């Protein structure tokens, strides 16, 4: 499987950018989460970025902190997330699925065992939020041994040595956080990095169009989707319709 | 990559989001040059001597060891300005922040002692100070919150998560990722990402340096063992550091046993937790079987840190230092004994260390041994807690 290469190859022949929603697995319940994800795909999401609830998500702001709390209230465990991942993959054979992890859940039962389990359920990529490239060697080596793409964040304060490490070590895509933007994309394709997805504060269709025009292969909406869930917790049917309208509007914006 | 080793054996590291790595590299470089800078060393020593009260006394206990062959000394960090050893390292870190051109201080606190210490260092040195505190801990430590506010610190409550220390440790990191240009993160113990385990040790190590000179002056020999309680590890590693190469000196760290190890309600990650990755380090921690991070439990709020400094886990693994635990009840008894026989009210934290020294003495009363306990703070802050427990019992 190279779902990301296939996704980007087709997107580029259709001169589209990728739209990638983030959502926490099991938020607000396991069954409602499974329906949220099916709505996001059907409305036109090109790939998925999925969080596993962790007790101490020190790299996340309040919207994702509350999403984790809702999922923990529903009894969601790492093992139940993996069960959910197998179901999603069974329904949707071609969409790339990326996990956003914290290092302790990857380390807990053995680094190699974690990536083996991702390969088994058909996960395509893993970003470990609290592992910098300097500490990444055992993680990305385990990822490569199990045909998992290791995803690295390229932050705004990145220098050149970081760009070269990110470009050599990453696969699938580069996670871009917001040095001029256009210059970052160009240095990254200079160093033959995986296609860059812009992931900072992507809230409106106009931002999706800007990212693609600026040279990025697409955009990740890192919390605007979780806000829609938070807004509409009491009305599940209004939740899915708002999610459907937002995602199709954002995905229309990627058609440049 | 880095100037110093971020690892102690297999423990430690810099497990932070990529965005914080430049801040840690800047901090490590400033620390290494401050350490080679006689001007920095003299400013630091001047503050410790003329503002905080160093050197602190080394008191020989007169009455507590009667009828045994133990000689017990107490290193009196309870006489330090602020009433706890924390004052040593916040002064060093505040001078470091100024050296780096920073003007703001971020700190986390649980029981409130680190927040008080950071607030007083910030007021002295002209730094604006904001302090994150779990709203559970705000409610339960309103004396310490008033102190911080009197000293001009901005206190910010955290309701995220379990709203305790660990969740305050997270929001301080989020703040610092955006503000490290102008703000320094004043971490409260000898844990977290490199270079903090190294910095806090070096800014606490005078405890051991003084103890060694003081014990050689008084007894003409090194102690058989030095004993210190271990919440995050800063007071213990500060006592230990200068004795590490004196391999005849026992090093004993004491973790809180809570209601008993077997109850599951304790705070002893080093001996009874499991290695994991959190708060920027690979270290033993309190965690569930799924990899979620639990809280410690102890009667003393100051031993609430659910992990331990990585240098301690290293020292344990190679057998240089031994780690034990002491229950709530053993600590309470030691608290009462020091009051009645020596006229010193110890912190409930420090009482765990003293309780283990009393155990060594009582179990083998004819063993000749020279012990030093690090009395990491005074117990005025604990008298209400102790009073209520003793009323609830009789
Ligand atoms: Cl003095
Ligand atoms: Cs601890």
């Amino acid at each position: 499987m190279e779902r990301y290469e296939n996704l980007f190859a087709q997107l580029n022949d259709r001169r589209e950018g990728a739209f990638v929603p983030f959502v926490t697995l099991g938020d607000p319940g396991i069954e409602q989460s499974l329906k949220i994800i099916d709505t996001l795909i059907d409305a036109g999401a090109d790939a998925l970025e999925l969080g596993v609830p962790f007790s101490d998500p020190l790299a996340d702001g309040p919207t994702i902190q509350n999403a984790n709390l809702r999922a923990f209230a529903a009894g969601v465990t790492p093992a139940q997330c993996f069960e959910m991942l197998a179901l999603i993959r069974e329904k949707h054979p071609t969409i790339p699925i990326g996990l956003l992890m914290y290092a302790n859940l990857v380390f807990n039962n053995g680094i190699d065992a974690f990536y083996a389990r991702c390969e088994q359920v058909g996960v395509d990529s893993v970003l470990v939020a609290d592992v910098p490239v300097e500490e990444s060697a055992p993680f990305r080596q385990a990822a490569l041994r199990h045909n998992i793409a290791p995803i690295f964040i390229c932050p705004p304060n990145a220098d050149d040595d970081l760009l070269r490490q990110v470009a050599s070590y990453g696969r699938g895509y580069t996670y871009l956080l917001s040095l001029p933007l256009h210059h970052l994309i160009e240095k990254l394709k200079e160093y033959h990095a995986a296609p860059a997805l812009q992931g900072f504060g992507i809230s409106s269709p106009e931002q999706v169009s800007a990212a693609v025009r600026a040279g990025a292969a697409g955009a990740i909406s890192g919390s605007a989707i979780v806000k829609i869930i938070e807004k509409n917790l009491a009305s599940p049917k209004q939740m899915l319709a708002e999610l459907r309208s937002f995602v199709s509007a954002m995905k229309a914006a990627s058609r440049a | 990559t880095t100037l110093l080793n971020p690892y102690f054996g297999e423990f430690g590291g810099m497990y932070v989001p990529q965005i914080l790595m430049p801040a840690l590299n800047q901090l490590e470089e400033a620390f290494v040059s401050a350490q080679k800078d006689p001007e920095f060393q003299a400013q630091f020593a001047d503050l410790l001597k003329n503002y905080a009260g160093r050197p602190t006394a080394l008191t020989k206990c007169q009455n507590i060891t009667a009828g045994t062959r133990t000689t017990l000394y107490l290193k009196r960090e309870d006489l330090l300005h602020g009433g706890a050893h924390k004052t040593n390292q916040v002064l060093g870190q505040a001078l470091l922040a100024k050296r780096m051109g920073k003007s703001e201080i971020i700190a986390e606190t649980g029981a409130g002692q680190h927040g008080v210490a950071s607030a007083l260092a910030s007021a002295l040195l002209g730094l604006k100070c904001r302090i994150y505190m779990g709203a559970k801990d705000v409610e339960r430590q309103s004396p310490n919150v008033f102190r911080m506010r009197l000293m001009g610190a901005e206190v910010i409550p955290v309701h995220s998560g379990s709203a305790t220390l660990k969740d305050a440790c997270n929001e301080a990191l989020r703040d610092w990722s955006g503000s490290y240009e102008t703000a320094h993160y004043m971490l409260g113990t000898a844990a977290g990402p490199h270079p903090y385990p190294t910095i806090v040790r070096e800014f606490q190590r005078m405890i051991g340096e003084e103890t060694k000179a003081q014990i050689l002056d008084k007894e003409g020999r090194l102690p058989d063992a030095v004993i210190a309680c271990v919440g995050g590890g800063s007071n213990a590693i500060g006592m230990f550091a200068d004795f590490i190469n004196d391999t005849s000196v026992g090093l004993i760290g004491v973790e809180p046993g809570g209601h008993g190890i077997e109850t599951g309600e304790h705070g002893a990650p080093l001996k009874h937790g499991r290695v994991g990755i959190y708060f920027g380090m690979k270290a033993p921690m309190m965690q569930t079987a799924d990899g979620q991070i639990e809280e410690s439990y102890s009667i003393s709020a100051g031993l609430d840190f659910p992990s331990v400094g990585p240098q301690h886990a290293y020292l344990n693994s190679i057998g240089r230092a031994d780690y034990v635990s002491i229950t709530d009840d053993e600590a309470l008894e030691a608290f009462k004994t020091l009051c009645r026989h020596e006229g010193i009210i110890p912190a409930l934290e420090s009482s765990h260390a003293l309780a283990h020294a009393l155990k060594m003495m009582r179990e083998q009363p004819e063993k000749e041994q020279l012990l030093v306990v690090n009395l990491s703070g005074r117990g005025d802050k604990d008298i209400f807690t102790v009073h209520d427990i003793l009323k609830a019992r009789g």
